[PDB]
């Protein structure tokens, strides 16, 4: 079986810069025998290049692709706002047929501070059994952004869900919602609840925090 | 004109089986070769199956060997796909894909009308299947009071099954700022969002701020409103 590697995982680029897309294939794949997919969000996924280096219908100028063996390249000559999307690339020399995890395509603004929110868990929740204490990020880029749970001093993990809008189309950022979920039981026997964040856009890992009932 | 139009997908329990169909259209459904491709909850994609232009030649993927099952008839423009024991791990949203109207030979001579499932050049829109043992369920609307520039207010809609929910501020109002999270699926089966808005500082006193849940598989409509 043959296993398909994109890279990079997200591609930034701006509005007119070019881009190229990488496919590591495991094993050697005849030039002859690789194809590319783009998917815009919502929709449907659409055929771009087959036969390796072969436009689909109807598919723009700038668009190439390309390589042999184990390392295969899609190249968009200048970008356009309509290119921003996840592109796949496929593979069908060796049986079964295989897909890559993806290359997301974005656009790349300037480095942008997360507005790092806490919320305690509501009392409507907690006169029903449980708590669910939810950490805000808004406005971020990029997309890289660690969060860690931290309940008196306590490093938590498997307990906590994110959550990350898609790339805002105003201001081009994202924003990232993690919630931690406990039991009531659980929630009650503590008193210092903090959520620390590392960012590019922070010098330092940024901590909010608030003491129940106060 | 092309177009493939998917159906049969649902709600299906563990262990249930379902038949996807896929009406070809616009084209000479006779020559081409057909394949399934599915794309689980905001992951990449995985090949399925597929089948060439006679049917002669039908592989499928390594998860699903031996529980799927493609079919088709060209005398009426069908792709099929039988499904047997979903397990929680096939719920993705199903593509039938329409394969090439020719193939290659291994002395690299090409065979017109003889098509396979090498690459998709037409894709359907695409019919989800979700498999799930939970049972329809309303959601519960918790409030984000903002405490402590700027101040921000939420929504939490925990609990509820199965998708979707639309999530509205002040009605239709209110649109600058805010933001709607992916729903999140639990360990419980059910699914869970976050909904948040950003407002002035001083402007929390002032004006009231409602959000409209709206959960239609469940007939539920919730209205909220949030305070510090």
């Amino acid at each position: 079986e043959i296993v398909l590697t994109q890279s990079p995982a997200t591609l930034s680029v701006s509005p007119g810069e070019r881009a190229t897309l990488s496919c590591r294939a495991s094993q050697n794949v005849h030039p002859r025998y690789f194809a590319w997919y783009q998917q815009k969000r919502g929709q449907s996924p659409r055929l771009l290049i087959h036969s390796g280096s072969t436009r689909a219908a109807g598919i723009a100028d700038r668009f190439s692709g390309g390589g042999s063996g184990m390392h295969f390249t899609l190249t968009i000559t200048r970008v356009e706002p309509e290119d921003f999307a996840v592109y796949f690339c496929q593979q069908y020399g060796g049986s079964p047929y295989t897909f890559g995890q993806g290359t997301r395509v974005e656009l790349r603004r300037t480095v942008a501070a997360p507005s790092v929110f806490i919320f305690p868990p509501s009392d409507e929740q907690l006169k029903s059994g449980t708590a669910s204490v939810v950490c805000l990020l808004n406005n971020f880029y990029p997309r890289e952004a660690k969060v860690q749970w931290k309940v008196d001093n306590a490093l938590q993990s498997g307990n906590s869900q994110e959550s990350v809008t898609e790339q805002d189309s105003k201001d081009s950022t994202y924003s990232l919602s993690s919630t931690l979920t406990l039991s009531k039981a659980d929630y009650e026997k503590h008193k210092v609840y903090a959520c620390e964040v590392t960012h590019q856009g922070l010098s330092s890992p940024v901590t909010k925090s608030f003491n129940r009932g106060e | 004109e092309v177009q493939l139009v998917e159906s049969g997908g649902g709600l299906i329990r563990p262990g249930g089986s379902l038949r996807l169909s896929c009406k070809g259209s616009g084209f000479i459904f006779e020559n081409f070769g057909f394949g399934w491709v599915r794309q689980g909850p905001g992951k990449g994609l995985e090949w399925v199956s597929g089948t060439n232009w006679n049917g002669g030649d039908s592989r499928y993927g390594d998860s699903v060997k031996g529980r799927f099952t493609i079919s088709r008839d060209n005398s009426n423009n069908f792709v099929y796909l039988q499904m047997n024991s979903l397990r929680p791990e096939d719920t993705a949203i199903y593509y039938c894909a329409r394969g090439t109207d020719y193939t290659i030979d291994d002395q690299g001579i090409r065979y017109q009308g003889s098509g396979t499932f090498w690459y998709f050049d037409v894709w359907g829109r695409g019919t989800l299947v979700t498999v799930s043992s939970a049972s329809t369920k309303g959601p519960s609307v918790f409030p984000l009071a903002p405490s402590s520039g700027t101040a921000a207010l939420g929504c939490l809609v925990k609990d509820y099954f199965p998708e979707p929910v639309t999530v509205s501020w002040n009605s239709g109002a209110l649109t600058s700022g805010v933001h709607t999270f992916p729903a999140v699926l639990q360990s419980s089966g059910l699914y869970s969002l976050s909904s948040v808005v950003t407002v002035p500082s001083s402007s929390l006193g002032t004006q009231t701020y409602i959000c409209n849940v709206n959960h239609k598989p469940s007939n539920t409509k919730v209205d909220k409103k949030v305070e510090p």
